[PDB]
């Protein structure tokens, strides 16, 4: 996942969750990459799939 | 199997919108982002129960997906939940919405605007949407905005969640309906 193109005014909510290395699962990549963005760059992936 | 229960392709999880159907033949209504690249449609994680198929699916610009039924044995109650649905309506601006979504539950709140315009990005725009103040989550996409027994959007996205609070974005029914000539039952 490249969250460069992000932030998103929007997120569709469909479900693909990805985990966080605050420990969060979210529930898809947008959601994830917008998260990427308010934490501004200290947020990242540890994998895919939940938490 | 009813309205905002969870259905599952191979890509991820979504909620069913609302059972539909056409003469003697059954679909499901969803989201146009759940139905694009989908072909095939479990009721389980495990994907061992079989729903159906897509028989049709709008996306961008739209935001609504029809799935043709092939489980014999599957109830198709014509309910949200246990919610009586008896007809599909246009939303106005003050109407109190419901939604129901296999993430969420169920979470009601008000339509703040209508015809609004959704960019979700790299050219996934969809215009004339519903505007709520009503929240939602991964997994709650294409479930049914409704209020009372009438049928009004299937869940698209928006920003916020449920803790915080957030707005959500539904594609009117009516207009998946009239597309696919079917009707709610
Ligand atoms: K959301």
């Amino acid at each position: 996942v490249d969250c460069s193109e992000y932030p998103k005014p929007a997120c569709t909510d469909e479900y693909r969750p990805l985990c966080g290395s605050d420990n969060k699962t979210y529930g898809n990549k947008c959601n994830f990459c917008n998260a990427v963005v308010e934490s501004n760059g200290t947020l990242t992936l540890s994998h895919f799939g939940k938490c | 199997i009813s309205g905002g229960d969870a259905i599952y392709s191979s890509t991820g999880r979504c909620s069913l919108g609302f059972n539909v159907r056409s003469g003697s033949t059954y679909y499901f209504l969803t989201a146009g982002h759940c139905t694009d690249g989908a072909t095939t449609w479990w009721a389980n994680s495990a994907r061992t129960t079989v729903l159906g198929t897509t028989s049709g699916s709008s996306f961008p610009n739209n935001d609504y997906g029809i799935v043709r039924y092939t489980n014999t044995t599957i109830p198709k109650d014509g309910t949200v939940g246990g919610q009586d649905i008896t007809s599909a309506a246009n939303a106005t601006v003050g109407m109190a919405v419901t939604r129901r979504g296999s993430t969420t539950g169920t979470h009601s709140g008000s339509v703040t605007a209508l015809n609004a315009t959704v960019n979700y990005g790299g050219g996934d725009v969809v215009y004339g949407m519903i505007r709520t103040n009503v929240c939602a989550e991964p997994g709650d996409s294409g479930g049914p905005l409704y209020s009372g027994t009438r049928a009004i959007g299937l869940t698209s996205g928006g920003s916020g969640n449920c803790s915080s609070g957030g707005t959500t974005f539904f594609q009117p029914v009516t207009e998946a309906l009239s597309a696919y000539g079917v009707s709610v039952y």
